[PDB]
């Protein structure tokens, strides 16, 4: 039983602190709207979505992006709390933070004990997935640039390791061009515009067949393509004949 | 994919078990499925593998000759036909599927598996 006004939240059946339907609100004790956003109450930093549900998580202030807590993590913080979390990694579900000297969560790139991350600015989440950054290409996993191919919304790219070619940034998609790529045990063939092809290939008057999902070419035993069951080579040839 | 093979048990060397591995969904005619077998002691040895419509198959050297991969994915059933059972065919048989479609002969390609069944072979 509340009602919204021109964007602005009241409940009625009301000030300060308020706990309705098991979700937690803070009412301005002058206003009494209810509080959105970052939040200064008593000293103590806290956070609610823009319908007023407090929450725990890790949400940007004046001062960057604070660790809202659970109750008891450090000190005797209440529930909610924004606390002290120094010079270390904070693992909430499956989203990673690095938290500085100050408490605050690390945003853009960063070098942790000599390794290099990223994560989002808006979020100060670890980066997962393919990203564009000033004008360069990556392939993010867990906060890392990863090196390998992956598929961008181009096709599958070569993210590489520092200086394959011209000083490319390590992870960085690189030019790559009519060729194959030995790279991770793998094999892979790049058309002349740097991206991995897939399907069957013949190339230097061999047989290939590149997985759609990987683009590494089968290699190494028995493969099912099309319903059949094809031998491919070390060097991922296909053999004569079907089985 | 849920597996469940039979058909198994004590036979005389020289004789004859067709075994059964039937699933429950119809989206095990999208795979390749193998027989692996496991005698005490020793590890998954691959025995033979059909392709997912049932056209192409392939067979282990100690088994070629003797043994036969079928399948009918109307009853979303795959069999194993083997004929003039020897001591050494003794194992527990398992069938598994392979949904990613790579490297057929190797057990730990497989990411679906059936509990298995006892085949023991006797003499004379």
């Amino acid at each position: 039983g509340m009602r919204t006004i021109d964007g602005k939240k009241y409940y009625f059946n009301a000030t300060g602190w308020q706990t309705i339907d098991g979700k937690k609100y803070y009412f301005n004790t002058n206003t009494s709207i209810a509080s959105t956003g970052y939040t200064i109450i008593n000293d103590k930093h806290f956070y609610f979505n823009t319908d007023g549900i407090m929450q725990i998580g890790v949400f940007k202030g004046p001062d960057g992006f604070e660790y809202f807590a659970p109750a008891n993590t450090d000190a005797n913080n209440i529930e909610g709390q924004a606390i002290r979390y120094q010079n270390r990694f904070l693992y909430l579900h499956d989203n990673i933070y690095y938290f500085g000297n100050n408490s605050k969560a690390a945003t853009g790139w960063v070098t942790i004990d000599g390794r290099r991350y990223y994560f989002e600015p808006n979020t100060a989440i670890g980066a997962n997935g393919y990203k564009i950054i000033d004008n360069k290409n990556f392939y993010f996993r867990n906060g890392l640039p990863q090196i390998g191919v992956f598929k961008g919304p181009n096709g599958f790219e070569y993210f590489a390791p520092a200086n394959t070619d011209a000083n490319n940034i390590d992870g960085q998609a690189i030019r790559y061009q009519n060729r194959f790529l030995h790279l991770l045990g793998n094999i892979y063939y790049f058309g002349n515009n740097s991206k991995a092809v897939t399907g069957w290939q013949t190339i230097n008057g061999n047989m290939y067949y590149f997985m759609p999902d990987t683009a590494m070419a089968a290699a190494g035993g028995l493969f099912e393509i099309d319903g059949v069951i094809y031998f491919f080579g070390v060097d991922g040839v296909k053999a004569p004949g079907i089985y | 994919v849920k597996l469940e093979e039979s058909g198994g048990g004590l036979v005389q060397a020289g004789g004859s078990l067709r075994l059964s591995c039937a699933a429950s969904e119809r989206t095990f005619s999208r795979y390749p499925v193998a027989w692996f077998r496991q005698a005490p002691g020793a590890e998954r040895e691959f025995v033979a593998v059909i392709s997912s419509t049932g056209t192409s198959t392939y067979y282990a050297d100690s088994v070629k000759g003797r043994f036969t991969i079928s399948r009918d994915n109307a009853k979303v059933t795959v069999y194993l036909q083997m004929n003039n059972l020897k001591r050494e065919d003794t194992a527990v048989y398992f069938c598994a599927v392979n949904s990613q479609r790579t490297r057929l002969q190797d057990p730990n390609e497989y990411d679906y598996w059936g509990q298995g069944t006892q085949v023991t072979v006797s003499s004379h």
